[PDB]
């Protein structure tokens, strides 16, 4: 079979998982209590009496949001032992989430993951949801990733992270945590997708005609992207593609595995009409610099490989026409050493609307995953922030106060500089 | 001014059979490169260097300054089996096998043994340790939570500290041994607390009626530890936290002194609070960091090198 | 689950804490007798933060009242909400403080610290996961400053890894009631700057100015000031007992707001604040609250923010609002006022949002600032201390209880060191 | 009692 | 103007006076008035032949100890013939708590007072053992430093230069120092008895007491000297100076011999003066008894001026 294990660690990951599981339960026609009145085994397991238990583990060091889940509208769905809770939050400290408080529930979550993995025959990979900047999402994720790599190893691992924005920010010590976690994310992960709040805010402003976005819309968009990724495993269609083919088509070198995602067509209900929303228009709009979910213009960079995941009513002739029109253009430049830089996937399952949502019921949608050289500017800005804040050694006594040496910051900075140098040198 | 010295050692027989190899490569006599990353220092010694050269190039000037009304300070930082005990004490009897402290006391005595009879000198000794951010006395176990204050001229001191007199170097060695027999050391002889030793040398001119007081500070810095790779639990975790925080504070103080900033954070930890008088200004302080070149201990060697480089 | 131990020492602290407990009990919907008469589950969901359970659905606060005079104790006990406290937590003496720091900290306080520590320990061992300590006092008094400082030192000795936050009323230049106030203020700062995780500076002059200018009040008594302080104290820690989109604990605030160990002095704030008869002409939006919060005349400390630069700003919102609005406002405030912020720290402002607004409003916010302008308050206190210490005036009362002049010299040196630290980054 | 040298 | 105390301790008769057939002529007409040769001889406090060292110490040495603790120089001097009771009065049996003389009792009381007060004061203690033998200066601490010269200071009071200085912190150090001094006295000396009866032993103690806070300076000099038998250049000088001082004529010739300049401080100088002449009631020694009594009573006419040594 084809199954995946989902892990949501930290508040951001937990809320993203709330949105994702709402979307999946809507897609497969499962009521919240778990009774439905075969294309669903990937995300659930049968119990023999009509109830379905999702494959997800919720871990957090603070009992607030998990308590919202325990008493919300989905209290009868999850297994009670899946929701795991600590005592005190990471307090925006990498060390507290890594070792000082981490070594009290990590064995429990490892045991739960083992109990879930034993129950699945054809394990395909992991889908970890976390955030960059927070103590839990940057520190506790590293410990779990290390333990999983030691235990499982050969299985593929995919992550979805919230990256710090250039100007908009919430915490004050975000650069330190981001640098540490982006050092830790290169040794164990295989394909990490990163998004930020500012690009999604602009996307909501322009296309959706909403001036006051909140977190729920961002979570819905991320859930839509994840569902688009997993649709090929879920349903059937011509030119299907699973995880390992994704990784063998999208990752040229062992270290260049940091793609950025995009969704299309994001439209409202009033603007749903008056537009053709054809295959060519959808394909062209997805390469715009204004629809990227990371604040980095693709024009100041060159693509390597972009995989298009069509879902809905799609005919390959239109796809080939769109690809030709894209190739003949001049604004976007491909690397000379990649004559074929497109992967095409088509599915028979259209997108699913969520009630009370800003998305519109369209007949077709696409998700382009591309890894260009333009992703280096965000890392450059974050490194500049880190060095400016670390020149005077501000807020360092909190980190060294939880059993952490001073060399880790410099080592992570060196690793990040090496990553940027490798990316630039392979670009040319 | 700040002087930072680094010393290496030759590989012992207990690790030659395992087949480890040298990692450090030298350039001139002031730079050591590990993994193609240069580290500029003030002076680097090698395995062939003897103790007398280190003493003459690291301690002689400060020893001279103490006996002339000025002050100085000497630290020592390293990991286990990195050369700390050999470069500090060594063999307490051999004319060629002694460390730095025996040569210090030998000179501090042989200068008094030559200045006629018209001068009178006094020698004082104190030995207090820092443990869990609480000062304990090694020479009197009754005292356990001593405090720090200032006198009229706002030069700090520790009150209630036992302060005995000595007249021969043998007594100094005996009290050094007794003081060392009370510190906190975990199971091979892993130190878990900082140690401070004070030699107070003051001279009173019998004829001219001029009084000059000089101080020398000896500090043995405990080793910083990366907790995640060890698995400390309970008390050891608290010890590691305290040691790391204290070392970070001391590094901040030394960097602020070296860069010539307007404000020096002298009041961030107990260790820098006590040594405020003999650290900056017209005070000469030398720091010696001992490292091992075996590939088995590359990570802790890099940690020690980075701590030394922080001063600049 | 993240419990808080509350201590009230001195008259000012006792009255502030009484108002705070009334406000908190109203927020959680608790009758004075201790019965629960709320109207939602979110109130009872996190009631263990400030209260303990009792037989027959009764709740008693985790508060301890300590004073050296029996007058404030039975002034509180006969009040509207004095029927809810635990009677065995009343620890008091008989000899008055006499406005003497030395007396309260050495002679008449050493004979009573044992019982207070015993009741604290008995209250602190019944919790599941202790989070921190709350203490309310005033620096210029006799029993307040000395007793609170002694308790803080003892507790920081017993519990070394807990957050200690104190809400201390600070002496003012143009409003004063005592002749020996600067001595007490300096002797209290000497220990607060060392054994406190985060302290909040409040003065009566700024509260009077707020009442006179913003609220347009006629005759402000102590009740209004105590009520404002209770409001900001309640708003400080709303994320420990209510859900929200972004949750910030006490330690999270401490980590984000404290760059260096010494600089942990804050000036609180609140919004919205309008007079009756003018609320019908106000639009309640995020930009209005952001403008009001960052107004120099809204802080509860008599130090002009324009004479300095903010180091770190924390703004805890309450209610239903969009995150993009909050982020855009917190960015444009910094960009429009770049010269008023520390240049080498990007994103000087932290945002925390909770979805439970106070009863009777729709939106509310608390402003917690850390500005270099707090140096001038210490400057005034130090100048008064220097003026009154050259002649050794009013010094035979302190030296008559077992003190020394070297204590005064050390305290002055420490305060000068703090002032030098704050000035460095301006 | 002192012990000068 | 401090007074000079003349103290007369009598000793039991030895064997030679019994062999001559001595009679117990001396009778105590009170504890201070005595009759010899049918003539009264009144002193400050006369001790009997049965008087213990403890009683003499209690009656005499407390005030000088208090003075040297205050900052005034003190002098205790012993006089008499050979076998008159000088040395045994000075030490007797040091290991015996009863027979211990002036030196061990003084040391014990000094250390008792030091252990008693122990206030915010600092005490530095030094000792020098000195000897004069046929007007020859020799220090027993270091044998090579012989033929030393006594020099002069700004105050122009004599003091010995070249004598070795040794600090003391505990009474056992004093006992060992005395033992070493006696051992060196046994070196390069033929007979201890003839040397004792023909030389002079000088015991010197110096104390420097200073407060830690007020930092006042208090110093005191203590002299413990025993001379030779009275049965001679030194004795000629002593007789001439004591008779002239009793007569109050001319001056006191100090340059006659070194001991005269040394005792200038003790006698008439800036030091409290108190002498304890040891006498014998023997008619075999009635001549020397008469000489000692006349010497002591003549010296009693002299009163000294002393100032406290504060700088
Ligand atoms: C019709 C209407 O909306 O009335 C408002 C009101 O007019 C105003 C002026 C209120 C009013 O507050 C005051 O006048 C006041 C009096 C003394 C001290 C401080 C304030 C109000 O009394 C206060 C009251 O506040 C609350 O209900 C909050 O929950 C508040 N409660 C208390 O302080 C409290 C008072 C008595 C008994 C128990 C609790 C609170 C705030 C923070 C944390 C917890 C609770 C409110 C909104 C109003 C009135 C009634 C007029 C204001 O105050 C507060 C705290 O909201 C003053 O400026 C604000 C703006 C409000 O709009
Ligand atoms: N998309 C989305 N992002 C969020 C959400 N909540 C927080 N974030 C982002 O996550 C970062 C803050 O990290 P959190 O996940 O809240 O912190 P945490 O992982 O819970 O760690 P601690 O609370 O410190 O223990 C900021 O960049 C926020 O913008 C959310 O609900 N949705
Ligand atoms: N807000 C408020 N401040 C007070 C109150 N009572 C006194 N103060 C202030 O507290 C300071 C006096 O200290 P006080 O507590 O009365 O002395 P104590 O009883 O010895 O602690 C002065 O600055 C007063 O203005 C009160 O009830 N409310
Ligand atoms: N510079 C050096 N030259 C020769 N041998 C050395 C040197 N430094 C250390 N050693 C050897 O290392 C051994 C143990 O080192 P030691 O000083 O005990 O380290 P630690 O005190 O950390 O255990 C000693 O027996 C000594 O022989
Ligand atoms: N008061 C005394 N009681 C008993 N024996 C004494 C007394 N005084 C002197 N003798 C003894 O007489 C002997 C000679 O006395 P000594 O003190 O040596 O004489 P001096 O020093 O005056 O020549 C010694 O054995 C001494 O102990
Ligand atoms: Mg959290
Ligand atoms: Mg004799």
């Amino acid at each position: 079979m084809r199954e995946c294990i989902s892990i949501h660690v930290g508040q951001a990951g937990v809320q993203i998982g709330n949105a994702c599981w709402e979307l999946y339960c809507l897609e497969h026609g499962i009521q919240p209590d778990g009774q439905m009145p075969d294309s669903f085994n990937t995300f659930f397991s049968e119990t023999g009496a009509g109830k379905h238990v999702p494959r997800a583990v919720f871990v957090d060091l603070e009992p607030t949001v998990i308590d919202e889940v325990r008493t919300g509208t989905y209290r009868q769905l999850f297994h009670p032992e899946q929701l795991i809770t600590g005592k005190e939050d990471a307090a925006n400290n990498y060390a507290r989430g890594h070792y000082t408080i981490g070594k009290e529930i990590i064995d429990l979550v490892l045991d739960r993951i083992r109990k879930l993995a034993d129950q699945c025959t054809g394990l395909q990979g992991f889908l970890v949801f976390h955030s960059f900047g927070g103590g839990t999402g940057s520190g506790f994720t590293s410990l779990l990733m290390e333990r999983l790599s030691v235990d499982y190893g050969k299985k593929s691992k995919l992550e979805f992270s919230i990256y710090p924005a250039p100007q908009v920010s919430t915490a004050v010590v975000e650069p330190y945590n981001s640098i540490l976690t982006t050092h830790t994310t290169l040794e164990h992960s295989d394909c990490a997708f990163m998004v930020d709040n500012e690009a999604i805010y602009d996307i909501c402003r322009r296309n959706l005609d909403i001036e006051r976005p909140t977190y729920t819309n961002l979570n819905r968009l991320i859930s839509q992207i994840v569902s688009s990724i997993t649709a090929s495993l879920r349903f059937d269609g011509a030119l299907n593609v699973d995880l390992t083919e994704f990784q063998t088509n999208l990752v040229p070198y062992p270290r260049i595995h940091f793609p950025l995602a995009t969704y299309a067509p994001v439209i409202s209900a009033e603007k749903a009409y008056h537009e053709q929303l054809s295959v060519a228009e959808i394909t062209n709009a997805c390469f715009e610099p204004a629809n990227q979910m990371v604040k980095c213009d693709p024009r100041h960079g060159k693509y390597m490989a972009c995989c298009l995941l069509y879902r809905g009513d799609v005919v390959p002739k239109d796809v080939n026409a769109a690809i030709a029109t894209i190739k003949t253009k001049r604004s976007i430049q491909f690397v000379d050493w990649c004559p074929t830089g497109f992967k095409v996937g088509i599915n028979y399952q259209p997108p699913t609307v969520v009630p009370g949502g800003d998305l519109a019921k369209v007949q077709r949608a696409v998700c382009m995953l591309s890894n260009t050289t333009a992703i280096a500017e965000a890392w450059a800005r974050l490194d500049h922030k880190f060095d400016l804040m670390y020149a005077k050694r501000a807020f360092v006594h909190w980190y060294v106060g939880e059993g952490m040496e001073e060399g880790e910051f410099s080592e992570a900075r060196e690793d990040m500089a090496a990553l940027e140098k490798d990316y630039e040198e392979v670009g040319v | 001014n700040i002087k930072v010295m680094c010393r290496f050692r030759p590989l012992n027989e207990s690790e030659v059979n395992r087949g480890d190899k040298y990692i450090a490569k030298f350039q001139g006599e002031d730079t050591v490169v590990i993994a193609s990353k240069p580290y500029a220092f003030d002076r680097v010694f090698q395995s062939s260097t003897s103790q007398e050269q280190v003493y003459n190039d690291c301690a002689k000037k400060i020893v001279k300054d103490v006996l002339e009304g000025y002050n100085g300070t000497i630290f020592a930082y390293g990991q286990t089996s990195s050369g700390k005990t050999h470069t500090m004490e060594g063999k307490l009897h051999d004319p060629e096998g002694m460390g730095i402290i025996p040569r210090i006391v030998q000179d501090i005595f042989n200068y008094i043994y030559s200045m006629d009879e018209n001068l009178e000198f006094h020698i004082k000794v104190s030995y207090f340790e820092i443990y869990l951010d609480k000062i304990r006395d090694l020479l009197d176990v009754s005292k356990t939570n001593l405090s720090v204050h200032e006198d009229k001229n706002r030069v700090p001191y520790v009150k209630g500290c036992t302060e005995r007199f000595v007249c021969s170097p043998d007594e100094v060695m005996d009290t050094i041994d007794e003081g060392k027999s009370n510190r906190h050391v975990a199971v091979e002889h892993s130190s878990r607390s900082h140690s401070i030793f004070l030699i107070n040398v003051k001279q009173e001119n019998t004829q001219t009626e001029q009084k000059l007081s000089g101080k020398l500070y000896l500090v043995d810095l405990a080793g910083s530890e990366k907790v995640s790779k060890t698995g400390a639990e309970g008390a050891v975790l608290d010890e590691a936290k305290n040691i790391n925080k204290s070392l970070s504070a001391l590094g901040n103080v030394i960097s602020a002194l070296a860069e010539g900033s307007t404000y020096v954070p002298y009041r961030d930890s107990k260790m820098t609070r006590i040594l405020q008088d003999s650290l900056g200004g017209n005070c000469r302080t030398t720091i010696v960091i001992c490292c091992s070149p075996s590939s088995y201990n590359e990570s802790e060697t890099k940690s020690t090198l980075l701590f030394g480089q922080r001063a600049k | 689950m993240r419990e808080i131990v509350h201590i009230q020492a001195g008259q000012c602290g006792n009255q502030i804490g009484a108002k705070f407990w009334e406000v908190i009990s109203d927020e959680h919907g608790i009758d004075p007798t201790g019965s629960y008469h709320g109207d939602s589950d979110l109130q009872l969901e996190r009631i263990n933060v400030y209260y303990n359970e009792a037989a027959g659905n009764k709740y008693v606060p985790r508060a301890i009242l300590v004073d050296l005079e029996p007058g404030t104790m039975d002034s509180v006990r006969s009040g509207p909400f004095g029927q809810i406290f635990r009677p065995d937590n009343f620890v008091f003496g008989q000899s008055g403080a006499g406005n003497n720091w030395a007396k309260g900290h050495y002679t008449e306080g050493a004979e009573l610290v044992d019982s207070v520590l015993d009741v604290v320990r008995k209250e602190s061992e019944s919790c599941d996961c202790l989070q921190g300590f709350q203490l309310t006092h005033s620096l210029g008094g006799g029993t307040g400053s000395g007793m609170g400082t002694l308790l803080i030192s003892k507790i920081r000795e017993e519990y070394p890894d807990r957050i200690m936050n104190t809400f201390s009323v600070v002496p003012s230049p143009k409003v004063s009631d005592t002749v020996v106030e600067p001595y007490n203020a300096t002797l209290s700062v000497h220990q607060l700057v060392e054994n406190t995780d985060e302290t909040y500076c409040i003065d009566n002059e700024a509260l009077y100015d707020i009442c006179f200018r913003t609220l347009k009040l006629t005759t402000p008594t102590y009740g209004d000031l105590n009520h404002l302080v209770s409001a900001t104290m309640s708003g400080v820690t709303t994320c420990l007992r209510f859900p929200g989109q972004l949750n910030a604990d006490l330690r999270k605030l401490a980590v984000n707001m404290v760059p260096f160990p010494r600089l942990h002095f804050f000036m609180p704030g609140f919004a919205p604040l309008t007079s009756r008869g003018s609320q019908q002409y106000r639009a309640l939006t995020v930009p209005e609250l952001t403008q009001q919060m960052f107004d120099a005349k809204n802080m509860m400390a008599a130090c002009d923010p324009r004479h300095g630069r903010y180091l770190t700003v924390a703004a805890v919102f309450r209610g239903r609002m969009s995150m993009k609005e909050v982020d855009e406002q917190m960015l444009n405030v910094q960009n429009k006022n770049s010269s008023y912020f520390v240049e080498w720290i990007p994103n000087n402002v932290k945002t925390a949002v909770c979805d439970i607004p106070p009863r009777g409003l729709k939106m509310s916010a608390t402003f917690i600032g850390n500005s270099t302008a707090i140096q001038e308050l210490f400057k005034r206190i130090s100048e008064q201390f220097t003026a009154m210490f050259r002649r050794k005036a009013f010094l035979h009362w302190y030296t008559g209880e077992g003190m020394d002049e070297m204590e005064f010299t050390e305290a002055e040196s420490n305060m000068n060191d703090l002032v030098s630290e704050y000035q460095q980054y301006q």
